[PDB]
C-alpha cells in the first residue's frame, strides 16, 4: 500500500527528480495536519460500536431488507452485513490515517461490485449505510477531521457503484 | 513510512491503531519537519557530494578506473556517477519517509543480481557510498549526520 | 433433513447410502405424519404462545419492559413479540424436518452477533423461549411434548 | 444442498409465513412416497456395475468415440468415461433420494460443460449414455421408480446441453 | 523418452542438463538405428505374431474361448486379437521411444477398471502377450530379443 | 511434454496406425542429428551468463527503459528481467534439444501476454532481447545448431505477440 508521504516519493520517483520546492510543501501540509489525524483515528477506535449501531438504525433497520426475503433477513445475513460496516470504518480511519486511498483499492474495493452482485447483496442499501457513519463520525470527530473522513467514505461507496 | 507500518500490522490483526502506534505517528509529523531540512541540505549540495564521493572512491579503488576494470573511461566513470547520485536520492527519500523502505523496495532488492550481471564490483560500490556517507554527514550537523547516516548504513549492509 | 444429511455423509465418502443410513430415512417418512400434526397444533395455537410467553417473560424479567430496557414502550414490546413469533416458526421447521439445522442456518448462525449490536439482553430472549416452550408443550401430547421440546432446548442452549 | 422438505422450508422462510395448508400437502405427498423412494435405491446400489456396463455397450462400444481417434479410446480415457456414469448414477439416486434436484446444480452440473467443451468431450455421446442408464434402470426399479429416477437424469442431460 | 526425462527433471529443478543427462541423450540417438530394426521387424511380422499369440493363448486358457467365456464366438474373438495387436503396437512405440512411457500412457493406465467393466479376465490378458513374447523374441536375434521383451515384460507385470 | 520422438508416435496413435515408412524416415533424422543437438547444448549450458549479458547491452541498456520511468528501472524489475532471459535461453534450449516446441506452449508461453500486458511490460522490447540472444547464440553454437535455435527462439516471440 500508499500512504502520503510514501506516494509523493513514488511520484519523485517514476519522474527520476529529487524532491521538488512543490514536493516538499506537500509533505509539511501531511505533517502539519498529522495531530488531526491522529485524534480522530483514537475518536472513531472508541466509538467503533456505536457509530456502525447508530448508523444501522438510522439507513438499514425496520425496512423491507431486514423483513422475510430481504437480504439482511437471518441472524447470519445480519451478523454478516454489520460486519461489513466493522470493516468500511476500520479501512476509512486507515485511509484517513494514510492520507491517501490506496489502500481501500488493494484490501477493500478490489473484486467488492462483482462478490456482492453473485450473492446479490444490494448495493444501494449498503452506500446508506456508509452515508450514515459519514455523519455519525462526522460529529463525534468534529467539522474538521469529519470532513477528511468523508472523502474516504465516499471513496468506498464510489467504488461499490 | 512509520503510518504504513503502523496500518499493516494492525490490518493484519484485524484492529484499530494501538495508543502505542498511534503515538508512534504522532512523534513522527512532529519530527517531520526536521528531517525534511536534512533532505534539503543534501539535496542542494547535490552536485558536490557526488564529485567528492567519486574522488575519493577512485582513490581507494583505482582498478575499476583503471584499463579492464569496469568504470574505465568517460563515459564509464560519469555513468558510475550517476548510480551514486541514485542512491543519494534514494536516501533523501528514505529520510523524509523516516524508514528504508523506500531505499528497499528502488534500488536494494535484487541489487546483486543487477550488478553481477553488470559485472560491476559490489564492495567497490559500497566504498563508493561510504564515502558519500562521509562528505553528506559533514554538510549536517552533529544530531543530524547521526540520523541520516542509519540510511547510508543501511545501503552498505544490503550491498554486502 | 434426516435424508440430506445422509446424502452428505454418502457424497463425502463417495458411496451409496448404507442399509442403515437407508433405515434412517425410512422410520423418518413414516414417523414424518406425526410431526405433522406436532407442526399443525402449534400453528394454530400461534397468537396465544406468544402472548402467553410473552406475560411470563416480561413477568420474570421486568427490567426489559421498565424504562431504560430494550423492550421499553408499546413498538418496542410488539418486536419482542416478533423475535418470540420468529422462532416459534423456526421450531415448527425444526420439527417438520427431523433436526436442527432449519433453526441452525437461519436464526441462530451470528444470533449472538445481532442481539449484541442491537442491545438486546440474550439471556432474556432465552428467558422468553423457556416460556414459548412450557405453553407449547401444553398443548401437545405427554409423547408429542417430549419430541416438540428437544428443538426449544436446542434454540434455548444456543443463545446460551 | 437441499431435499423435498428443506425446499418446501425455505420456500414459506423467504415469504415469511408458517407452513400453508397447500405446503403440508406437499410434504405429505413426500412421506408418502417415502418407501418407494429407498426401495429404489436399494436395487441401484445393489446392481450399480451392471447398470452401468449394460448401458456403455448399448450406446458407446463399438463406435468411433472407442476406435483410435476418438474420446474414449486409450485406458485411460475409458476408465474416466466409466467413472463418470459411475458419478451421473449415484448423484441421480441422491436426487430421487432427497426429491430435489438442488444437488445436481450444486455438486455436479456447476462447470460441466465447460470443462468437457475445453477437453474435447463429446456431449452427443455423453448424454446418449445417461440415457442408456435411464433405460437399464426403470426396468429394475420398476415402472413407479423408474420414471422418478428419469426426471433427475433428463436434468443432468439438460444441464449438459 | 529419455530427451523427455532429461528435460522434466532439469526444469524440474531450474537448470541446464547436466553432462551425465546429457550423455544419455548421446547414447540414445546413436543406438535409435537398432531400435528402428527391431520396430520393424515386429511390424513387418504382424499378421504371423498376433495368429500364433493367439493360438498358444486360447491353448493354455480354453475356457476364454469356450461357451460362458469371455471370447467365445467369431466376432469376441477377433476382439482379442485386436487387443494383442493394440500392445503389439505400443510396444513398437516403447521400442523406438526407449522406455515405457507410451506403453504406459495408452493402454496400461487404469487398465484393469476397462477389463473389469468389460468382464475379461486380465490374467488371460497378461498370459495373451506372453505369447507374443515369445513369438516376437523368436524372429528378432539374441540381443535385440532381450532389449525387446523388456518391454513385454513391462505390460506383462502392469497387468499383474 | 511431448519430443520428436512421442510427437510421431502420438501422431500413430491418433490414427491408430503403426510406424509407417515415412514415420521411421521422420525418426532418423531426429537421432542423425542427435549428436549435433547435444554438442548446442553444452554451449549454452557453459556461456548461459554471457549470452543473456551481451543480449541485454546490446538491445536493452541504455534506453528509456532502463531510466527512470521505464520497466527495466529498479534493481527488483531489473534483476526480474534478466531471470526472464534466463528462462527463454534454458526453455529454448529443451524445446531444441527435445525437438519440439510442445514445452514452449505448456511451461512458458501458457498465459504469458496476458501477465505481461496486466503487469505493463513491453513486449516489443522482450522480443528485441530474446531476438539479440539467437544472433549471440548462433556466434557460439554456429551455422548449424544456431539455425534449429533460432527456430525456437521465434516461436517464443510469436507466442508473445
Ligand atoms: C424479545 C424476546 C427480546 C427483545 C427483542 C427485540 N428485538 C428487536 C429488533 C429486531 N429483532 C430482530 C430479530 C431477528 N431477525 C432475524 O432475521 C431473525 C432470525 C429469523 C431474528 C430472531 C431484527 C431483524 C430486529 C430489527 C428490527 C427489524 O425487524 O427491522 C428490538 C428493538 C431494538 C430497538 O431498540 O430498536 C427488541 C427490543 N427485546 C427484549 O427485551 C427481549 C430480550
Ligand atoms: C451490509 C451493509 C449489507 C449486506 C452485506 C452482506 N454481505 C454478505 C456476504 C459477504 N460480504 C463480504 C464483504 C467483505 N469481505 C471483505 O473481505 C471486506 C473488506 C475487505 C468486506 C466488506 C464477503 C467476503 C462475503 C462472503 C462471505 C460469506 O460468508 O458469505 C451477505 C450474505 C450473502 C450470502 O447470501 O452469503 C450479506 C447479507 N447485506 C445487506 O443487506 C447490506 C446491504
Ligand atoms: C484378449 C487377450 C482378451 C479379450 C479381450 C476382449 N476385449 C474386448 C473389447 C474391448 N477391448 C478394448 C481394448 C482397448 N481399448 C483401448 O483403448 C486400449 C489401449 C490402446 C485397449 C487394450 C476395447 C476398447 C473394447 C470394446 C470394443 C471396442 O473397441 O469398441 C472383448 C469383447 C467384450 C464383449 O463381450 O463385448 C474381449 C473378449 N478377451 C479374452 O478372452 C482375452 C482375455
Ligand atoms: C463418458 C460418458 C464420456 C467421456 C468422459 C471423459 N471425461 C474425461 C475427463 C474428466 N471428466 C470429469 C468428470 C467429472 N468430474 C466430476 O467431479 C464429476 C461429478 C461431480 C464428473 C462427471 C473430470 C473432472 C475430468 C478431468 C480429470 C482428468 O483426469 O482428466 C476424459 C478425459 C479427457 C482428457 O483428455 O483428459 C474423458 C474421455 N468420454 C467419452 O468419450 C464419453 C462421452
Ligand atoms: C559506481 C559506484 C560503480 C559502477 C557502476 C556502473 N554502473 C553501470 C551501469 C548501470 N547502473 C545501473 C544502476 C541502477 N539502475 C537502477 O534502476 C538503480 C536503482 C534506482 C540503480 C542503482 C543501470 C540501470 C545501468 C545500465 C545503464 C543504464 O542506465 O541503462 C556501469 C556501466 C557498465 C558497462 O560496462 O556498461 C558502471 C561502470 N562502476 C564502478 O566501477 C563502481 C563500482
Ligand atoms: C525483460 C526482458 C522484460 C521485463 C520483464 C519483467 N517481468 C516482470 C514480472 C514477471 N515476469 C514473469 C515472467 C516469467 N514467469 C515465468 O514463470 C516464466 C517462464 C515460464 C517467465 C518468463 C513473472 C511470473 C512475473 C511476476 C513476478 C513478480 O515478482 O512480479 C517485471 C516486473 C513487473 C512488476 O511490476 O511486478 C518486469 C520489469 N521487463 C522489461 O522491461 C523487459 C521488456
Amino acid at each position: 500500500m500508499q500512504d502520503a508521504i510514501t506516494a509523493v516519493i513514488n511520484a519523485s520517483d517514476v519522474q527520476g527528480k529529487y524532491l521538488d520546492t512543490a514536493a516538499m510543501e506537500k509533505l509539511k501540509a501531511y505533517f502539519a495536519t498529522g495531530e488531526l489525524r491522529v485524534r480522530a483515528a483514537s475518536v472513531i477506535s472508541a466509538n467503533a460500536a456505536n457509530i456502525v449501531k447508530e448508523a444501522v438504525a438510522k439507513s438499514l433497520l425496520y425496512s423491507d431488507i431486514t423483513r422475510p426475503g430481504g437480504n439482511m433477513y437471518t441472524t447470519r445475513r445480519y451478523a454478516a452485513c454489520i460486519r461489513d460496516l466493522d470493516y468500511y470504518l476500520r479501512y476509512a480511519t486507515y485511509a484517513m490515517l494514510a492520507g491517501d486511498p490506496s489502500i481501500l483499492d488493494e484490501r477493500v474495493l478490489n473484486g467488492l461490485k462483482e462478490t456482492y452482485n453473485s450473492l446479490g447483496v444490494p448495493i444501494a442499501a449498503t452506500v446508506q449505510a456508509i452515508q450514515a457513519m459519514k455523519e455519525v463520525t462526522a460529529s463525534l470527530v468534529g467539522a474538521d477531521a469529519g470532513k477528511e473522513m468523508g472523502i474516504y467514505f465516499d471513496y468506498i461507496c464510489s467504488g461499490l457503484s | 513510512s512509520v503510518v504504513t507500518k503502523s496500518i499493516v500490522n494492525a490490518d493484519a490483526e484485524a484492529r484499530y491503531l494501538s495508543p502505542g502506534e498511534l503515538d508512534r505517528i504522532k512523534n513522527f509529523v512532529s519530527t517531520g519537519e526536521r528531517r525534511l531540512r536534512i533532505a534539503q541540505t543534501l539535496t542542494e549540495n547535490r552536485e558536490r557530494i557526488v564529485k567528492q564521493a567519486g574522488d575519493q572512491l577512485f582513490q581507494k579503488r583505482p582498478d575499476v578506473v583503471s584499463p579492464g576494470g569496469n568504470a574505465y573511461g568517460e563515459e564509464m566513470t560519469a555513468t558510475c556517477l550517476r548510480d551514486l547520485d541514485y542512491y543519494l536520492r534514494l536516501v533523501t527519500y528514505g529520510i523524509v519517509a523516516g524508514d528504508v523502505t523506500p531505499i528497499e523496495e528502488i534500488g536494494l532488492v535484487g541489487v546483486r543480481e543487477m550488478y553481477n550481471s553488470l559485472g560491476t564490483p559490489i564492495p567497490a560500490v559500497a566504498e563508493g557510498i561510504r564515502a558519500m556517507k562521509n562528505v553528506a554527514c559533514s554538510l549536517l550537523s552533529a544530531e543530524d549526520a547521526a540520523e541520516a547516516g542509519s540510511y547510508f548504513d543501511f545501503v552498505i549492509g544490503a550491498m554486502q
